[PDB]
C-alpha cells in the first residue's frame, strides 16, 4: 500500500498530473503512520503546486479584474470566487490534515518545523486570499511557534528555518505591511546564515544556498 | 592578506590561510554580492589567467584576483511558443528553472520528432518640388531630419553622397524596391525618396520623442509592466525587419521614437549603398554615429561584411540594457578611444550589477545572451520575441515578493 | 608684455551676432567667425550641439567660465559662451592663421625649424595649464592648435569641464586618435598621457603623413591595435636631426616609467637649442597663405 | 450566450488551466452555431493542450513502461487510466466534429482546418491504439488528411498558414504513424517549394521553420 502509494506519486510527478498526485498522498498520509523524509517533501511539493497554480491562476483573474462594465467585471467575478471555492477546499483539506494527523504525530524537531511551517504558510494563502483577521492572526501563531521551536534545535543554515524566515517576510509584508519587521527577520536570518556557513553537508548545499539567494532579493527589493 | 576584486569593482580582503579551498572562504562576499561559488570564475595575472575555486591560498598570497561570472529543474510541459535554449528548437514538453527562467530538453543536454505550433504606382520615386523641405530638426549618425508638408506628415533626409555612379544609382532604386514594403505597426510608413535633389529617405513624422530622450532626458523610468511591453513592440518590428533579411543595421535607443507611449515605431535603417560609400566602387562602409549600439564585431570592421542578424541582436542586447537600468552603458568611461578599443578587443563587457532591483531574472537569461562577445551565440529575433512573450503575460504571475521554491526534482 | 584684453565684451546673444564666414571644416566640431555689433572685433565662433540634460549643460556652463582666469598668451582666449539654439556656443579668439590642420593641408610638410619654436610653444602652454591650474590638455591634437599671421601660437580645447569630457566622449567621433596607451588600456595616467598626445602630433607636422600607419587607409579600430599592442613608431632619421630625434623618442615611450617627466623635457639640450637660433614667423605664412601683415 | 462563453473561455486562456475552457468551448458550439475565425482558434488551443498535456504524461509513463517489474507494472495501469482519459477526450471533440463543425463548414478555409483537426485526432488516439482498431484509426485518419490536402491547393494560397500547417501535421503523420519518411519528406519538400517561391507572418514563418528543421531530421 505505502510503497505503491509513494510511486503512484513518483510516476505522478514526471507527469505534471498533479491532482492524482494530492489524491495519492493525502491516502497515505491518513494511514496514521509516520512520514519519513522521502514521502515528506513528496507530500509537501505536491500540495504545493496544487495549491500554487490555483494562485497563480488567482493572482491573473485578479489582475484582469484591476484592469477594468457591469457584465466584464462579473464575468472575472464568477471565477474569481470559483478559484476562490476550489483553493479553499484544496487548502482546507491539508490543514485538516496537519491538525488531525500529521502535527499530532510530530516526532521530530524538525518534522514539528517543517509542518508548523507548513500550516502557517496555507494560512498566508488563506489570508491573501481574504473575519479575515482570523485567518492572518493564526498563520502569524503557527509562524511564531514554528520559529520559536525552529530556534533551538537544528544548525541554523538549515533549509527548514531559512524558508521559514523567508515565508515569515513575506507575511509581515503582505498582509500585515510590515515591512520593516519583515526586513529586519530576514537580514538577521542571512547574517546568521553566513556566521555559521562553515563546511555545509552536500545534500543540502545547492537548495541552502538557493533560498539565501531569494532571501537576498527580498532585502535588496525592500531596500527601497 | 588576499585583496580580492568584486563585481562593480567592490573590494573585499579575504584571509590568508593553508589548506582551505578559495570556495568556502570568499563564499561569504560571493553570496552578500549573490554568487554561487560553483558558477564563478577567479583570475590571477603574472591580461587575465582564469583559475579555478580549489587552490589553496598558500600559492595565492600577496595576489589580486577579479571576480566574474561565467540551478533547479522542475518538469513541465510548455503551453505556448517556448524555445530550446541549448539547441534552440521548439520545444513543448522538458525541464524549466524555477527562477532563472532557462528551458531545455533533457535529449540536448526511436526519439520523438516536431509537429505544429500552437496557433493563435502607388509607391514610386517622390518627384521634386511637391516634397517641401522641412526646417532644422536635428542631426544624427548620418544625415538630418527635414519635416515634410505633402498630403500629410513626412520626413525629409541628407546624406553624405553628392555624385554617386549611376550603377550606384541603380542599386538605389534596387534598395527602395525591397524597402519601401516595409508594412507594419512597429515601422512608420515610407512615402519615397527624392533623387532629384541630394539624395534623401523620405519617412513619416512620429510625436513624443525617441527612447533615448525618455530614457537620458525626462528619465520617466517606468514599470516591468512597460518596460517588456517596450522591448516586445520592438522586438516584434524587428522580427518583421528581420523576416526578408533587410538589417536594420542602426538600432538606437535615438531613433525608436514612440507616440502618446502605446504606439512604437522604428525607423532610419539600411541605406547599404549611401552607406559603404562609393569612394572608388567599392562597399567600404564607414563607422559613423554612436558607439554604444554595436557589437563587438562591428566594432573591429575585421570582415568586409560583418554585419549579420546577429550584430542587429547585440544591438538589441545595448537597448535592453539601456530599458532596465535606465542609463547607458558605459557611462563611467570618461573616454572614446578607451570604449572602441574595449568593446573592439572583448577585455571587457557592460557591467551587469548595474542593473535595478526588481530584475527578473528570467530575462538575465535573455539580456545577457543579447550581448555575448562572440556572434554564433546571441539568439535570432524570434527566440527573442517567444521569450519576451513569455514573461510578458508570466508577470503578474510573480508580481509578488520571492517565496520558497520547490526542491530539485531532477534526476540524472 | 604682450596685452590680452578681453573686457571689451558685454551682453552675448544670437541675435547680436551676424555672420560672415567660416573658418573651416572641423572632425568633431565646426568653426565658425561672425560679428558682434557692440563689440566689433572678429570671433572664432565654435558651435557644438549635445542633446543632454538641462541640469547637466547648466552644469558645464558655469564651469566653462574658468577660462576667464586661465589667460596666456600662449593659450586661446575665451570671449564667452552661453546657450541659445540648443547649441553649444564656444566663442574663441578668431585667429587668421586657424590651425596648423589648414597650414598642413596647405603646405604639403613642416621644416624642423619651425617644430622647434613650436614644441617650446606647446610644452610651456601646457606646464602653464598643469602647474597653474592642476588640469591638463587631454587633447593634444594638430586640429587643436590655434595659430595666426601674428607670428604667434596658441593652444584650445583643453579639459575645462569635466563632466563634459565625458559628454562629449559619445559625440567626438573623428577618424584619428594620438590618444596615449596609457589612456587605452584602462587606466588613466595623465600625466605622461599629453607628452605622447603631443609626441606623436609633432611627428605629423614634421613628415606630413599619419604615422601610425608605417611608411617604412586603415580602420579605425585597427589604429588602436596599432598603438596599444605593437611598439610605437618613429620619426625618419636624414632631414631630420639626431638631437631632434633624442626629443621625439623620449616623447613617444608607451611605458610612463621609461616616458619622461615635463622637467627632463626642459632640461635637455635640443628644446634649449631650438630657441637659440631665431625664427620668423610673420613673412612665413604669409609668404605659403597668400595673407599681408 | 456566447459572448459570456467565449468571454470564460479567454479568462481561463491565460488561466494555465485549460480543462475549463475545453469544457466551456464544448457548450459553445453544442448548439452547433455558426463559427467564427477566432473562436475556432480557440477551440483548436483548448484540446490541442488538453491532449498535449495528457499526450505528455503518455509519453514520460511510457518511458518508465520501458524502463522495466513490480515497480513497471503500476506504470501499466497509470498508462491505461491516462490513456482512457485522452481517449474520452479525443472522442468527444470528433463527435463534436461530426455533428456540428464538418458538416457545417460553409467557406474553403472552414473545411480544410476542420478536417486538419479531425485527421489530428484521429492520429492522436493512433498514436495508443494498437491490434485491429489501430488500421481503422489510421485509416480514418487518411482520408480526413487527404480532404483537406486537395483542397488547399485549388482553393486557397500557397502561403496562408493552415496549408504550411496542414502540410507540416500531414508530413510528420507519414513518418511516427506510417512509418514511411520517404513519402514524408518528399511531400514536406514540396510544400516547402511552392510556398517559399511564392514568398499574420510570424506564424507562417514559424510553420516554414519547422518543415525545415523536420525535413532536416528525416534527412537524418
Ligand atoms: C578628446 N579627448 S578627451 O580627453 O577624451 N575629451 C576631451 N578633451 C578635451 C576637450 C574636450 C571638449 C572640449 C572642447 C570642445 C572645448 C572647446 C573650447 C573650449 O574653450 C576654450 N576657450 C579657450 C581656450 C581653450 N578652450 C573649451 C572646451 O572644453 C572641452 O572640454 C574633450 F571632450
Ligand atoms: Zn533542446
Ligand atoms: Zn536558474
Amino acid at each position: 500500500d505505502k510503497n505503491e502509494l509513494v510511486q503512484k506519486a513518483k510516476l505522478a510527478e514526471q507527469a505534471e498530473r498533479y491532482d492524482d498526485m494530492a489524491a495519492c498522498m493525502k491516502s497515505v498520509t491518513e494511514q496514521g503512520a509516520e512520514l519519513s523524509n522521502e514521502e515528506r517533501n513528496l507530500l509537501s511539493v505536491a500540495y504545493k503546486n496544487v495549491v500554487g497554480a490555483r494562485r497563480s491562476s488567482w493572482r491573473v483573474v485578479s489582475s484582469i479584474e484591476q484592469k477594468t462594465a457591469e457584465k466584464k467585471q462579473q464575468m472575472a467575478r464568477e471565477y474569481r470566487e470559483k478559484i476562490e471555492t476550489e483553493l479553499r477546499d484544496i487548502c482546507n483539506d491539508v490543514l485538516s490534515l496537519l491538525e488531525k494527523f500529521l502535527i499530532p504525530n510530530a516526532s521530530q524537531a524538525e518534522s514539528k518545523v517543517f509542518y508548523l511551517k507548513m500550516k502557517g504558510d496555507y494560512y498566508r494563502y488563506l489570508a491573501e486570499v481574504a473575519d479575515k483577521k482570523g485567518i492572518v492572526d493564526q498563520s502569524q501563531q503557527a509562524y511564531q511557534e514554528a520559529f520559536e521551536i525552529s530556534k533551538k534545535e537544528m544548525q541554523p543554515t538549515h533549509p527548514i528555518r531559512l524558508g521559514l524566515a523567508l515565508n515569515f517576510s513575506v507575511f509581515y509584508y503582505e498582509i500585515l505591511n510590515s515591512p520593516e519587521k519583515a526586513c529586519s527577520l530576514a537580514k538577521t536570518a542571512f547574517d546568521e546564515a553566513i556566521a555559521e556557513l562553515d563546511t555545509l553537508s552536500e545534500e543540502s548545499y545547492k537548495d541552502s544556498t538557493l533560498i539565501m539567494q531569494l532571501l537576498r532579493d527580498n532585502l535588496t527589493l525592500w531596500t527601497s | 592578506i588576499v585583496r580580492v576584486f568584486l563585481p562593480n569593482k567592490q573590494r573585499t580582503v579575504v584571509p590568508a590561510r593553508c589548506g582551505v579551498t578559495v570556495r568556502d572562504s570568499l563564499k561569504k562576499a560571493l553570496m552578500m554580492r549573490g554568487l554561487i561559488p560553483e558558477c564563478c570564475a577567479v583570475y590571477r595575472i603574472q591580461e587575465k589567467k582564469p583559475i579555478g575555486w580549489d587552490t589553496d591560498i598558500s600559492w595565492l598570497t600577496g595576489e589580486e584576483l577579479h571576480v566574474e561570472v561565467l540551478h533547479n529543474f522542475v518538469r513541465k510541459t510548455f503551453f505556448t511558443l517556448a524555445f530550446c535554449d541549448f539547441c534552440r528548437k521548439l520545444l513543448f514538453q522538458g525541464f524549466r528553472c524555477q527562477t532563472c527562467g532557462y528551458k531545455f530538453h533533457q535529449r540536448c543536454s526511436r526519439d520523438r520528432s516536431s509537429s505544429a505550433p500552437n496557433v493563435h504606382s502607388d509607391d514610386w520615386e517622390i518627384p521634386d518640388g511637391q516634397i517641401t523641405v522641412g526646417q532644422r530638426i536635428g542631426s544624427g549618425s548620418f544625415g538630418t531630419v527635414y519635416k515634410g508638408k505633402w498630403h500629410g506628415d513626412v520626413a525629409v533626409k541628407m546624406l553624405n553622397v553628392t555624385a554617386p555612379t549611376p550603377q550606384q544609382l541603380q542599386a538605389f532604386k534596387n534598395e527602395v524596391g525591397v524597402l519601401r514594403k516595409t508594412r507594419h505597426v512597429n515601422i512608420l510608413l515610407f512615402m519615397g525618396y527624392s533623387t532629384k535633389p541630394q539624395l534623401a529617405i523620405v519617412t513619416q513624422w512620429c510625436e513624443g520623442s525617441s527612447l533615448y530622450h525618455h530614457l537620458h532626458i525626462i528619465e520617466t523610468k517606468f514599470e516591468m509592466i512597460k518596460l517588456i511591453d517596450i522591448a516586445r513592440q520592438t522586438a516584434q518590428g524587428m522580427d518583421y525587419l528581420h523576416a526578408k533579411s533587410i538589417i536594420h543595421r542602426d538600432l538606437k535607443s535615438n531613433n525608436i521614437f514612440l507616440h502618446e507611449d502605446l504606439t512604437v515605431k522604428i525607423g532610419d535603417f539600411g541605406l547599404a549603398t549611401v552607406k559603404s560609400r562609393w569612394s572608388g566602387s567599392h562597399q567600404f562602409e564607414q563607422l559613423s554615429g554612436s558607439i554604444l549600439w554595436m557589437a563587438p564585431e562591428v566594432i573591429r570592421m575585421q570582415d568586409k561584411n560583418p554585419y549579420s542578424f546577429q550584430s542587429d541582436v547585440y544591438a538589441f542586447g545595448i537597448v535592453l540594457y539601456e530599458l532596465m537600468t535606465g542609463q547607458l552603458p558605459y557611462s563611467n568611461i570618461n573616454n572614446r578611444d578607451q570604449i572602441i578599443f574595449m568593446v573592439g578587443r572583448g577585455y571587457l563587457s557592460p557591467d551587469l550589477s548595474k542593473v535595478r532591483s526588481n530584475c527578473p531574472k528570467a530575462m538575465k537569461r535573455l539580456m545577457a545572451e543579447c550581448l555575448k562577445k562572440k556572434r554564433d551565440e546571441r539568439p535570432l529575433f524570434p527566440q527573442i520575441l517567444a521569450s519576451i512573450e513569455l514573461l510578458a503575460r508570466s508577470l503578474p504571475k510573480i508580481h509578488r515578493s520571492a517565496s520558497e521554491p520547490s526542491l530539485n526534482r531532477a534526476g540524472f | 608684455a604682450f596685452l590680452t584684453q578681453k573686457q571689451k565684451v558685454g551682453e552675448l546673444k544670437d541675435d547680436d551676432f551676424e555672420k560672415i564666414s567660416e573658418l573651416g571644416a572641423g572632425n568633431g566640431g565646426v568653426v565658425f567667425k561672425v560679428s558682434h555689433k557692440p563689440s566689433g572685433l572678429v570671433m572664432a565662433r565654435k558651435l557644438i550641439h549635445l542633446e543632454i540634460k538641462p541640469a547637466i549643460r547648466n552644469q558645464i556652463i558655469r564651469e566653462l567660465q574658468v577660462l576667464h582666469e586661465c589667460n596666456s598668451p600662449y593659450i586661446v582666449g575665451f570671449y564667452g559662451a552661453f546657450y541659445s539654439d540648443g547649441e553649444i556656443s564656444i566663442c574663441m579668439e578668431h585667429m587668421d592663421g586657424g590651425s596648423l590642420d589648414q597650414v598642413l593641408k596647405k603646405a604639403g610638410r613642416i621644416p624642423e625649424q619651425i617644430l622647434g619654436k613650436v614644441s617650446i610653444a606647446v610644452i610651456k602652454g601646457l606646464t602653464y595649464l598643469r602647474e597653474k591650474h592642476k588640469i591638463m590638455h587631454r587633447d593634444v591634437k594638430p586640429s587643436n592648435i590655434l595659430v595666426n599671421s601674428r607670428g604667434e601660437i596658441k593652444l584650445c580645447d583643453f579639459g575645462v569641464s569635466g563632466q563634459l569630457i565625458d559628454s562629449m566622449a559619445n559625440s567626438f567621433v573623428g577618424t584619428r586618435s594620438y590618444m596615449s596607451p596609457e589612456r587605452l588600456q584602462g587606466t588613466h595616467y595623465s600625466v605622461q598621457s599629453d607628452i605622447w598626445s603631443m609626441g606623436l602630433s609633432l611627428v605629423e607636422m614634421a613628415v606630413g603623413r599619419y604615422p601610425i600607419p608605417p611608411p617604412d587607409p586603415m580602420a579605425i579600430f585597427e589604429l588602436l591595435d596599432y598603438i596599444v599592442n605593437e611598439p610605437p613608431p618613429k620619426l625618419p632619421s636624414g632631414v631630420f636631426s639626431l638631437e631632434f630625434q633624442d626629443f621625439v623618442n623620449k616623447c613617444l615611450i608607451k611605458n610612463p616609467a621609461e616616458r619622461a617627466d615635463l622637467k627632463q623635457l626642459m632640461v635637455h639640450a635640443f628644446i634649449k637649442r631650438s630657441d637659440a637660433e631665431e625664427v620668423d614667423f610673420a613673412g612665413w605664412l604669409c609668404s605659403t597663405i597668400g595673407l599681408n601683415q
